[PDB]
């Protein structure tokens, strides 16, 4: 499980920093409510879908699994590759998510909770 | 879980005023997609004008740019497609999609992508 | 062989009069019988008025009953469908069935036992 | 092949005398348009129905003879029956016919020659 003031240095590091006029904080919060800081973490969906990455990147439109009708796979990514112990591919295609036009409103977690909240307060105190 | 009922549509002449409304029921939180699709004789389902329910952003067809304009209202979960300037193109069945899913902007129009629709509500042109 | 072709419809007010006209061409001698059938959305295919073209016989289904009046030339090969007392669940597409055969009296208002159909016609009640 | 003064004396006897108010002429007209006064004569359909007796009953609505797609079997009798070398069937299966309510106008050939015509000329000089 990343170290949530680690995982915003990473974040950090990787260029996310105030990506789509989002504060680190935002992205923190979104990581938290979709899994828990961990990047291992998959979910099913009814229409077969599976949720990959700390993000939460469904497989439908995002990442190529191989197992999922429809598999628009925009980000062009393996789904592996988000689960991959590492943040970078989750970090990679979470900028394209965002980039799409509707913002960070396409995470379900981060409109549920880290929308029109303090998300400020998850990165504080982090020394960053 | 959400179920689209259509309302209004009916008698409108060319260049008349008309309003299409469209509402959601069930688990209606999930809703995140609302687009008319308009089933024309001897033509396919197609996407007419998408919206998203939270950002508000609306994304119309070429056909009905400058026309069409689609609003909702998020205490309610239903959305409005008002009509002018009508021609006889216009005339076909309006099928209220909707989606649990957030789907790409270019892929807004698209019928396969949306995960609920409504009973049709039929629109014509005198 | 007889191709049908629809003419009328429309908008028209509740409880107005509607001319619905239908055409036959080709071989019409081989015509035996003309049906509308609506196919009012939501809704299966189903006969409103069978007609027959020599003896002129008009059979109406329960809900056109004393409604709905057909009428057809034998030299102009027209048969017309007057429409009276329209309501809300007279909406539907109407369309012009024929057959080239003499089918029975209780199919006569059977979509399977016709070999002929036209495009369908538009008809709204406000 | 059926004579004609017998066949309409055979009819007579049957009882299709003044049925449906209509003179022997014109049944006797019919069945000669029709079959040519051969009950063995059958005719094929495009939709795959065949015309079967003396009165070229036709199988998808009277007879079940199981070759022929949505057979109604009106008359209940088989196609076999009207085939026979008797005309007994093929009587038994136009009464139902023109008691349908439409008369003997379903029959092509007797509105296209035994309608408005002097069908008691066919009859004249048979004597019965």
């Amino acid at each position: 499980v990343f170290g949530r003031c680690e995982l915003a240095a990473a974040m950090k590091r990787h260029g996310l920093d105030n990506y789509r006029g989002y504060s680190l904080g935002n992205w923190v919060c979104a990581a938290k409510f979709e899994s828990n800081f961990n990047t291992q973490a998959t979910n099913r969906n009814t229409d077969g879908s599976t949720d990959y990455g700390i993000l939460q990147i469904n497989s439908r439109w995002w990442c190529n699994d191989g197992r999922t009708p429809g598999s628009r796979n925009l980000c062009n990514i393996p789904c592996s590759a988000l689960l991959s112990s590492d943040i970078t591919a989750s970090v990679n295609c979470a900028k394209k998510i965002v980039s799409d036009g509707n913002g960070m409103n396409a995470w379900v977690a981060w409109r549920n909770r880290c929308k029109g909240t303090d998300v400020q307060a998850w990165i504080r105190g982090c020394r960053l | 879980d959400v179920q689209l009922v259509e309302n209004g549509g009916g008698c409108v002449k060319a260049g008349g005023s008309l309003r299409l409304s469209c509402a959601a029921s069930g688990s209606t939180d999930s809703i995140e997609y609302m687009t008319w699709f308009r089933q024309a004789p001897g033509k396919a389902r197609e996407g007419v004008a998408a919206l998203y329910t939270h950002t508000g952003n609306t994304y119309y067809t070429d056909s009905v740019k400058g026309r069409f304009t689609i609003s909702q209202d998020k205490a309610k979960n239903m959305a409005y497609l008002r009509m002018d300037s009508v021609k006889s193109e216009d005339t076909a069945i309006y099928t209220c999609g909707a989606t649990r899913k957030a789907v790409p902007v270019r892929f807004a129009l698209d019928q396969s992508s949306y995960d609920y629709w409504g009973q049709g509500t039929q629109v014509m042109v005198s």
